[PDB]
């Protein structure tokens, strides 16, 4: 979960708005509209249609970001365990009181 | 069970071996259908097995139920 926003998140920079594209209308200066403006025309411009867009630019997988194990170090700090000793002492019964 | 897992183990390695003599052909099933080694499977369990077992099995019973039990017969016979 942390990882996929790479690829597809990216920052809002690495995969959106990448360059070249993120500005092809003019000058907007008729009126104020200028974020919306531009992401309802590049929704509308977006009328291209393909199939089987398939691409396998991660290390050894389809369409996906890695996860880097340095990152995933970051996820040990949020999960939690199940902590009970008195599980541990009562199992200490089923099996013949280890004592029969 | 025991005993009977050592023959089993001793079938395997024999069919392995045989699959390495020819092309590994077949497994162990295709092998119990075209071969037959009736006297090898006859397990026989010497009493070594015995002695393994015997240090693994627990009571059925604590003592905490079989002393109620005693007592239920107490009551009921000893009178």
């Amino acid at each position: 979960l942390k990882s996929v926003h790479r690829w597809l998140s990216a920052a809002d920079q690495s995969e959106v708005v990448p360059g070249n594209d993120n500005i092809e209308y003019f000058s907007i200066n008729e009126h104020g509209r200028r974020e919306e403006n531009r992401l309802r025309l590049k929704t509308l411009l977006q009328q291209d249609v393909v199939h089987e867009t398939k691409t396998s630019t991660s290390a050894a997988s389809e369409l996906t970001a890695v996860v880097t194990i340095n990152d995933l170090l970051e996820a040990c700090q949020e999960t939690k365990p199940s902590i009970s000793t008195s599980e541990l002492v009562k199992l200490r019964g089923i099996y013949d009181r280890f004592q029969k | 069970l025991n005993a009977m897992s050592r023959i089993a183990r001793m079938v395997e390695k024999k069919v392995s071996q045989h699959n390495e003599l020819t092309g590994e052909n077949i497994s162990t099933r295709r092998w119990f259908d075209k071969i037959a080694t009736k006297e090898d499977t006859k397990v026989v369990v010497k009493m070594e097995d015995f002695l393994k077992a015997q240090e693994q099995l627990t009571p059925s019973v604590s003592r905490a139920e079989l002393n109620h039990y005693e007592a239920v017969r107490a009551n009921f016979e000893g009178a």
